[PDB]
């Protein structure tokens, strides 16, 4: 501080200033997101797919900043996504809007040893009565609209219009094939990207769905010993053309000899490894192809790690290079294996159905990934929100319809308590409007208009805005009795977690 | 010419110069007080309790630096207090509400907000305004000694409590309305150079420095008669307009004495007729006026008909064209008391006059020349309560607490009011609580948590009655503590402050012309 | 400016002096937009570092403004000359006047020949002329539920401070109908100029006391002559009695003070002799316009007298006209021996004076030359009456503006924003350059409400949402009725169903601005040969 030396990225002014500033400015995404929005972010991690996103996690994945809080705080926001898929586009803006509320009190000179407490105290008071404002619950998880209702806040939060069929599709996916007894799996039920068809045509094909081509035959038996090999067939010794015509009529044969009789013993020992399906991370040679069909081994011409990973995951596989007679440490998991036409594409389908280890797989059909990923993003954050492992989601008013409910809870409780925390608690009664504004922003009105008319509804529970004409002038969309609902789980987290972030980030001076 | 300035930027220009004035004299305000230093470009020391005094003496900006003088001069004309309070409320509130509200995009509901945060303000003020009795100079004391200490004077306060508290009761508008609330004509503040607190007598009537200036002028005829011209004098103080030419040197002098000779021949007629008093409203110069001293007469000169005719009713005189002419007494005796208390040989006529139109000049004597103006401002700060208490026995104990009573109860009505209305309502209601907490600053300790508890105390126990004082910075009953906030004051200090608010909120452009 | 800066004087050489004019037209219009009407915010107009003024008036700023641009030149006069027309359209012309000269010359230059485009900004205005004159639809005060009473009320209830529209639903009726006078504009109209209305201080914060006949302003304590005798007749006097000076002057030419008082004292007694003749003729009360000084008061106090003096001539004028009396039928002299006449007797059932609030008026009951009423506004202070009276005058005026015209148009741009898409589709009707020509104006009937409700911060795109909710293919209709509400009430920012409120304007004030709208456009065209002067 008074030294030429030592270190800091934070402190003094900065702690009061820079640590609050950009952490807020992060919220611009979540300021436009979480709840129905057409507003999106083109995020180019340079993939040659230029990625539309409102999802904070993969917005913040690129974002890097010297502000130690904003450096850190994305942790709690990403620690959130781990715990709930939805509510994450809520996390960053709420505290971010709740932050400079304290900084204004810092301009008033209300201490860091003071203000955040009242937040934390009203963070209690929230999570105290936050379970009281729980209303519904998602009970039968085989049921569509108990699942698709939770989904109907969550995908909605990420993205608006596509949500409805997705919610159906995701509930029609029956992520309840996992009994949700404490069981859920992100790889077993997986997204499978299919270029073309519709995204309304995007389906759930149970099993493991590989848009990669099943080559030659299908499995000998449906309980396969699944040969998942990074390079089982790279070719053994390749043919050549020398003269821009032929090299030599004589030199042609000996390389097929090495190719064939190796890939003979190769695929014969792909048969002697007992592989019913050989799953090739690399290419296939037509000789091994011929061998894969004679030796009766389902062949997959090419495999992305997307296959190989889930293969290693599900099958117990290890994707292996082979120029040699193999052995299966992969074996199978699967009770069924197929070439099915899904996306109306010939698809490598590994399959079985159980409660546990069961692969029941989303198949997304879309012209691009930016279609099939951000929507998947929108999708899976409901699938993620489906993951509670308390089967009843304890559905609160969705669409953030509990804002106005807790808002008058906290502001009345901020009236009760004396001392500077009464402000902080009343300041905690404030940042509610962020998403109602974030809605009203992408909807196009100020939360004041919204929230004051929803200060007129007082205790309501149902009405809260979104992206819609109802969210502009009427200040009302019915987000409790809706079809649009959200679990108490992410309610337990985001209010606390975004606080857990905001706790010490003003305290950190160095 | 062709120029356009815009809205919130002009509103900010209205914010800027005012926001500076909102600070020092706010610190100078109340029991926790300061001074505003003014650096002259040559270095001369200037410090006052009034920043507008500092503004008049330095650069004043065309924005509210000009206006916060104006509307405080507007505040200075009316109750003669709160100018210090108006500057610090207006620019503050304009600095407070606008940004929060204009980012919500409206002056519009803010247009309604100031009079709504005025509404409950005016409302519960009068409701918690505690009756303080007019008949008692002691039960007018705690309020008027509070008012004269709003500018931090207990010095001549109690003495202004003596003279003025019954004096505004003796102030009568001759419309026979109030009376009780009195503009300054029928009640004036006029002083005698030097003197002493007993050379200060309670003086409830007009005081003519010109009634008796000299001893050869009238001496204690307890009911004089003020003669205006018309017979004893005439309507000519003239010039014979003698022809002139270069060859006549004596001709320049005759036209010079001719103005005096007609002034003389009227006073010569006064020498002939010999009243006790003549009022010459055209005025008489030194020459002919020295001739009225041998006739046993005072010469009252170059005063006004209004004052004279009131003086007539005030001192027991009346307008009659001659002393030998005797028609009737409109006032046989119109005086409560007749005094002349001289400083030096120059005489000063004190005529104490009860419920006359008069001037109600309230004799105000500093111990010497200099603090006379103190006693003037104090007897002026006196008559503020004196016209407030006599009008309104109700006046709020407070001004630390009344400022709290207003603020906390205002947004407390947003709990009742709500709507989109609440947001500009509270925002124009936000800045008020800070005024005591601005003074609780110089109480040391925590200026915030005190008022915080006091803000709780506001609706908890009581508001302006039992509340924060600038002397305490903490809860005391402002009645039991004797700190009083005149009801007429709060109805104004905020008003003219919120008057300049909506205006400077609504003035969105300054053209080159 | 813009373009070549080396040739001064509105040679920017090409549209540079057209655009610098239209961008100035837009700029000079930027002054008045946020100034438009009362919702248009008062500007604080710097006249100098030490000189300012605060006005939202459209014609007040621009008279103060300097304009060396030709299009800025035509805009100031249009604000002023339409103010010179009415005062409705100080603000109104300014907004589109920026547009139409910007809208005119563009196609005029395109010429198949410039004559074609000129009507496009006249034609739609002409088609607005009919539509505007086709409006009885809103602003009609004569057609109420209570008629004049609600025409009072709704116009009072527009400016309402209070119970305005309760007792004041009566008064604007009472005020216009207490007036028998020859001022007439077009169809028969009754002056709100001649209304005798005075202020009360105390008693009711808001009440209107309705008294028969004219009530003459008077006060006690300023006259030592007792002025009060109950009678049926008054003497209205243009005349004076003063003991100081009545026929008397001063002498600076005379040295002797004896000369002044000798001719002075004669005039003092003849005042007491003249009061006897004015009284004893017919009149126990005698109403005198000429006054007495506070000094002269003493002379009339201690020498005694009778008369009612220092009374407003405007009333004593109106009273004698109302009460059948005469203001001066007799005196060619001020003499005391000059007899008084019985024609100056007020013809009245009684001469009575109600002092109330500590405010006294001389009530002339049953004025027999014509009916009258002097309505006493009850405030607790006198400025409460102005809030009433300001609510009254415009209520008086708007009814008088409905006394100006039967056909009357709604305040606010629901009149315009209707024809807007009506006539901007009528652009397409003729098509060609006229679809350009007609739209340029008919796109601009959208913009006035975009200024109007936004001055109320209503985001008039929400208003035009409500406006063109009324404005339909099914409702193209000014009619005289509303199957669409064509009213836009500018005390709000959104339409209200008041057609009797004081904000609305007659058809007289509008078709005027229609010329003014098109006036900034082609006025600047007729020039030829842009040049440079050394």
């Amino acid at each position: 501080m008074l030294k030429e030396g030592a270190k800091h990225f934070s402190g003094l002014e900065e702690a009061v200033y820079r640590n609050i500033q950009a952490c807020k400015e992060l919220a611009q995404t979540t300021r436009t997101a979480y709840g129905p929005n057409g507003m999106n972010k083109m995020v180019i991690n340079h993939l040659e797919k230029l990625f539309v996103t409102n999802d904070a996690a993969t917005i913040l994945r690129e974002l890097e900043v010297q502000h130690p809080a904003a450096k850190m705080i994305v942790m709690a926001s990403h620690m959130q996504e781990q715990e709930v898929g939805d509510g994450t586009n809520f996390v960053l803006v709420f505290a971010g809007a709740l932050l400079e509320l304290a900084e204004e009190l810092l301009r008033i000179g209300l201490s860091v040893s003071e203000v955040i407490e009242g937040y934390e105290i009203a963070c209690r008071k929230a999570h105290e009565i936050l379970p009281n404002l729980v209303c519904c619950s998602a009970k039968n998880l085989r049921d569509i609209d108990e699942v698709s209702s939770l989904l109907r806040t969550s995908i909605m939060s990420k993205q608006y219009g596509n949500e409805v069929f997705l919610a159906k599709l995701i509930a029609q996916a029956c992520v309840s094939i996992f009994p949700d007894s404490g069981h859920f799996n992100v790889d077993n039920i997986r997204v499978c990207k299919i270029l073309g068809s519709g995204i309304s045509s995007s389906s759930v094909l149970h099993g493991m769905v590989f848009k990669k081509e099943t080559e030659g035959d299908v499995t000998s038996v449906k309980d396969a010993k699944i040969a998942v090999y990074s390079c089982p067939f790279d070719g053994m010794i390749t043919e050549t053309k020398g003269t821009v015509l032929i090299k030599t009529a004589e030199e042609l044969m000996n390389f097929s000899k090495g190719e064939e009789n190796l890939m003979d013993a190769q695929v014969k020992a792909i048969a002697d490894t007992g592989a019913n399906v050989v799953v090739t991370g690399g290419k296939v040679a037509d000789m091994a192809l011929h061998y894969a069909n004679k030796y009766n081994i389902m062949l997959v011409r090419l495999n992305s790690k997307w296959d190989l990973r889930r293969l290693c995951k599900t099958v117990g596989a290890t994707a292996l290079p082979r120029l040699t007679p193999p052995v299966l440490e992969e074996m199978g998991h699967c009770d069924s294996v197929y070439l099915s036409e899904v996306g109306d594409t010939q698809v490598v389908v590994f399959k079985h159905e159980k409660e546990d280890g069961a692969i029941s797989t989303i198949v997304l059909r879309g012209s691009t990934d930016n279609l099939m990923d951000d929507i998947e993003r929108a999708v899976d954050d409901g699938v993620n929100t489906f993951k509670v492992l308390t089967r009843d989601k304890r559905l609160v008013p969705g669409g953030g319809a509990t804002e106005i409910e807790l808002a008058k809870q906290i502001t009345s409780y901020g009236e009760t308590c004396p001392g500077l925390e009464q402000y902080a608690i009343k300041k905690f009664a404030e940042a509610f409007e962020a998403i109602p504004r974030a809605l009203a922003e992408n909807s196009g009105v100020k939360a004041n208009e919204v929230i004051s008319k929803l200060y007129a509804v007082h205790q309501e529970g149902n009405k809260n805005v979104g992206l819609d004409i109802e969210a502009e002038v009427p200040a009302v969309k019915d987000m409790l009795e809706a079809g649009i609902l959200d679990t108490y789980l992410g309610k337990y987290w985001a209010i606390k977690l975004a606080t857990n972030a905001a706790v010490t980030v003003l305290r950190v001076d160095q | 010419n062709t120029k356009r300035e815009s809205g919130r930027k002009v509103q900010s220009g209205n914010i800027n110069a005012a926001k500076t004035i909102a600070d020092i004299i706010r610190t100078c305000l109340g029991p926790k007080s300061m001074m505003k230093m003014l650096l002259d470009p040559m270095g001369g020391i200037v410090m006052t309790n009034d920043g507008n005094a500092i503004l008049r003496e330095i650069q004043v900006q065309h924005p509210a630096a000009k206006s916060m003088i104006e509307i405080s001069r507007t505040q200075d004309e009316e109750v003669g207090d709160g100018t210090t309070s108006v500057i610090i409320l207006a620019g503050e509130m304009l600095s407070v509400a606008e940004h929060f509200l204009e980012q919500q995009m409206h002056p519009t509901v803010v247009i309604s907000a100031y009079r709504k945060a005025l509404d409950d303000m005016i409302s519960t003020l009068k409701k918690i305004s505690i009756p303080v009795d007019i008949s008692d100079s002691d039960m007018m004391l705690n309020i008027i000694n509070s008012s004269i200490t709003t500018k931090a004077i207990s010095r001549w306060s109690s003495l202004a409590c003596n003279i003025a508290l019954d004096a505004v009761k003796m102030v009568q508008f001759e419309e026979n309305g109030r009376k009780e609330i009195d503009i300054k004509k029928y009640a004036r503040v006029e002083k005698i150079p030097g003197g002493i607190i007993e050379d200060s007598c309670v003086l409830r009537g007009v005081m003519i420095n010109k009634d008796v200036t000299h001893p050869r002028m009238r001496r204690y005829i307890k009911n004089p008669r003020i003669v205006l011209l018309d017979s004893s004098l005439e309507y000519k103080k003239g010039e014979s307009q003698t022809d002139i030419e270069i060859t006549r040197e004596e001709d320049f002098t005759r036209i010079l004495q001719m103005e005096e000779e007609y002034i003389q021949q009227l006073c010569e007629d006064i020498i002939q007729l010999k009243p006790d008093v003549v009022i010459t409203e055209k005025g008489i110069s030194d020459l002919a006026q020295h001739y009225l001293m041998r006739a046993n007469i005072t010469a009252i000169r170059r005063v006004r008909k209004t004052d004279n005719n009131r003086i007539a009713r005030a001192c027991g005189a009346r307008i009659v064209s001659r002393p030998e002419e005797l028609r009737e007494d409109d006032v046989g005796t119109g005086a409560g008391l007749l005094e002349i208390k001289k400083i030096g040989d120059e005489y000063f006529t004190f005529i104490t006059d009860c419920k006359d139109p008069k001037a109600c000049t309230i004799l105000l004597r500093g111990a010497s020349k200099e603090i006379l103006s103190e006693v003037e401002r104090n007897l002026q700060d006196a008559m503020q309560v004196c016209r407030n208490v006599l009008l309104d026995p109700q006046l709020v104990p407070g001004g630390g607490a009344s400022e709290m009573a207003v603020a906390h109860a205002l947004t407390e009505k947003s709990k009742a009011m709500t709507g989109v209305e609440q947001w500009p309502y509270r925002a124009v209601a936000q800045a008020l609580e800070v005024i005591p907490r601005t003074l609780i600053q110089n109480c040391g300790a925590s200026t915030i948590r005190l008022l915080t508890s006091l803000r709780a105390k506001h609706t908890q126990e009581n508001c302006e009655t039992w509340g924060v004082n600038g002397e305490t910075g903490t809860l005391v009953d402002m009645k039991e503590l004797g700190i009083w906030e005149p009801l007429a004051v709060k109805l104004q200090t905020y008003k003219t402050a919120v008057e300049t608010a909506v205006l400077l909120l609504r003035i969105d452009d300054i053209v080159s012309g | 400016m813009e373009g070549p800066l080396s040739v001064f004087g509105d040679r920017s050489t090409g549209e540079t002096i057209r655009s610098q004019n239209v961008m100035a037209a837009a700029s000079i219009a930027n002054i008045v937009k946020s100034s438009l009407g009362p919702v248009g915010l008062d500007k604080m107009l710097v006249d100098d570092i030490g000189d300012v003024t605060i006005t939202n008036d459209g014609a007040t700023i621009l008279k103060l403004l300097e304009v060396e641009h030709p299009a800025a030149k035509v805009l100031c006069e249009l604000a002023d000359l339409q103010d010179k027309e009415v005062g409705d359209g100080t603000t109104s012309v300014v907004i589109i006047a920026a547009e139409l000269l910007k809208n005119a010359d563009e196609l005029v230059k395109q010429k198949i020949h410039p004559t074609s485009v000129i009507s496009g900004y006249r034609l739609a205005c002409k088609e607005a002329v009919r539509y505007i004159n086709e409006n009885l639809i809103v602003n009609t005060d004569e057609l109420g539920r209570d008629c004049l009473i609600n025409a009072a009320k709704t116009s009072m209830s527009s400016k309402i401070i209070g119970i305005n529209g309760d007792f004041f639903a009566n008064m604007v009726v009472d005020a216009v109908l207490a007036i028998k006078y020859t001022d007439i504009r077009g169809q028969p109209r009754y002056p709100v100029n001649s209304v005798n209305i005075l202020k009360a201080h105390g008693r009711s914060q808001m009440e209107s006391m309705l008294i028969s006949g004219y009530a003459l302003n008077c006060v006690v304590g300023s006259q030592g002559m007792p002025k009060r005798i109950v009678n049926a007749k008054i003497a209205c006097l243009d005349f004076s009695l003063q003991k100081t000076k009545m026929k008397l002057g001063v002498q600076v030419v005379i040295t002797d003070p004896e000369k002044l008082d000798q001719i002075r004292q004669r005039e003092s007694d003849i005042t007491k002799e003249r009061i006897q003749k004015i009284l004893a003729t017919g009149a126990n009360v005698i109403l005198t316009t000429g006054g007495i000084d506070d000094m002269c008061l003493k002379y009339f106090v201690e020498a005694g007298a009778m008369a009612v003096r220092r009374v407003l001539k405007r009333d004593l004028k109106r009273i004698a006209k109302a009460s059948g009396a005469t203001i001066l039928s007799t005196l060619a002299n001020l003499e005391g021996e000059e007899t008084f006449e019985a024609a100056m007797l007020g013809q009245a059932e009684e001469v009575v004076q109600e002092r109330i609030c500590d405010d006294e008026l001389i009530l002339i009951k049953n004025t027999k030359a014509r009916t009258s009423a002097s309505i006493i506004l009850r405030g607790a202070n006198d400025f409460m009456c102005d809030e009433m009276e300001r609510s009254l005058h415009d209520a008086l005026c708007v009814v008088k503006r409905v006394l100006e015209s039967k056909s009357v148009v709604p305040g606010g741009g629901a009149v315009e924003a209707a024809l807007s898409i009506y006539l901007e589709n009528y652009a397409t009707s003729m098509g060609s350059r006229e679809q350009l020509a007609i739209a340029e104006f008919a796109r601009s009937l959208l913009v006035i409400p975009n200024t109007l409700a936004v001055n109320a911060a209503q985001d008039s795109t929400d208003l035009v949402a409500k406006l063109r909710a009324f404005h339909n293919e099914a409702q193209v209709n000014p009619e005289r009725k509303n199957l669409k509400w064509i009213g836009l009430d500018l005390s709000n920012g959104k339409p209200r169903d008041n057609k009797q409120a004081g904000v609305f304007e007659p058809t007289i004030v509008k078709v005027k601005s229609l010329k003014f709208a098109t006036e900034a456009a082609i006025t600047i065209l007729r020039i030829d040969d842009l040049i440079k002067l050394h």
